[PDB]
């Protein structure tokens, strides 16, 4: 559904 | 590592004398991202230029495009005024109708 | 044509300053449909909202997190300022499958880590980055973001061109003319001009006698022009006289067919 992708901590 | 900024200054239309367009300093492939730019007119600064949204290329290196209404005559002189990290002291570049 | 969705994240440390600026910037091709600043008055700009704000909110924790690593990874100091980017999303082709995704970041401008073509692996840029690649590797995070680039990037992408199709899925051809300026007696600049166009990807060169002049040729950056369209040119500085002989060649997605220009 969200466009936006979750991003991960390096 | 430090890249120093490429600057363009340009008109959103082709100039005419008299008719109202829009005054384009275009900053590119400068890293870091922090940098100055001002609009000159005849040597002052223009208020209230707007500036799009921090971005770049796919080599990772920054651009800024700083935009302001203006309406062009044969006596004004226009300007973009710079600095970065990487420059001793501000680039000017001049606008020319011809770049 | 093909088609690409692709954010473009920059997060900078500031100490003394705050917690790390994060921007997020999304864009078709190149065209810009979201935007996020953490020092927005007002966050996010637009030219379920809920759900993808709380995304760019956690996004911008992340980030931050990645920051205090990557200075650690590198025995950095407090003091100084650093900055994280990354590139990710999905290009498609005509029909609208997946050609390929992306997943990338650099520190102070270097590469760093990417996620391969493959969507399944890393590739890493130093010891460092090896770090980064163990941790991801534990918690299976190609995984993750895998499902993202070939489910919801590509649906997504897919539901905006066709929504936006009037503008995200029309080419407008560059508007050419060349200009003549002498420099001396013996010497003109010819430039070939190319305005008005969209997307930002042209090719513009010229020729002596049929013969590539790249490296007589100047060539600037492709500028935007505020109003969705783009401008090049590109210059040669020819012997009096001898005008008729350089030709000035446009490619572009908008153009029925190629051009080939002239001076006058």
């Amino acid at each position: 559904r969200a466009f936006v992708g979750k991003k991960y901590c390096l | 590592i430090q890249r120093t900024p490429k600057i363009q200054v340009y008109s959103r239309h082709p100039a005419e004398n008299g008719k109202s367009n829009f005054l384009n300093c275009y900053v590119s492939g400068f890293h870091p991202s922090d940098i100055e730019v001002d609009l000159l007119k005849n040597g002052e600064r223009i208020e209230k230029v707007e500036h799009s949204d921090l971005s770049f290329s796919k080599d990772w290196s920054f651009y800024l495009l700083y935009y302001t209404e203006f309406t062009p005559t044969e006596k004004d002189e226009y300007a973009c005024r710079v600095n970065h990290v990487t420059l001793s002291q501000p680039k000017i570049v001049k606008w020319d109708r011809d770049m | 044509g093909s088609h690409s969705m692709r954010y473009f994240d920059t997060a900078m440390s500031r100490p003394g300053r705050g917690e790390p600026r994060f921007i997020s910037v999304g864009y078709v091709d190149d065209t810009q449909f979201v935007r996020f600043d953490s020092d927005a008055a007002s966050p996010r700009e637009e030219p379920y909202w809920d759900r993808n704000t709380q995304i760019f909110k956690t996004n911008t924790q992340t980030d931050r997190c990645s920051l205090r690593n990557l200075r650690g990874y590198y025995n950095q100091s407090e003091a100084g300022s650093h900055t994280l980017q990354s590139m990710y999303g999905c290009d498609v082709g005509p029909d609208g499958r997946l050609l390929r995704g992306h997943n990338q970041y650099a520190y102070d401008g270097k590469d760093y880590i990417a996620l391969n073509e493959d969507l399944r692996s890393w590739t890493a840029a130093d010891t460092a980055a090896q770090i980064t690649q163990r941790k991801w590797e534990a918690a299976r995070v190609a995984e993750q973001d895998r499902a993202y680039l070939e489910g919801t990037c590509v649906e997504w992408l897919r539901r905006y061109l066709e929504n936006g199709k009037d503008t995200l899925e029309r080419a407008d051809p560059p508007k050419t003319h060349v200009t003549h300026h002498p420099i001396s007696d013996h010497e003109a600049t010819l430039r070939c001009w190319a305005l008005g166009f969209y997307p930002a990807e042209i090719t513009l060169t010229w020729q002596r006698d049929g013969e590539d002049q790249t490296q007589d040729t100047e060539l600037v950056e492709t500028r935007p022009a505020g109003d969705r369209t783009f401008q090049k040119w590109a210059a040669v500085v020819v012997p009096s006289g001898e005008e008729q002989r350089y030709t000035c060649h446009v490619q572009h997605e908008g153009l029925p067919k190629p051009l080939t220009l002239r001076w006058e």
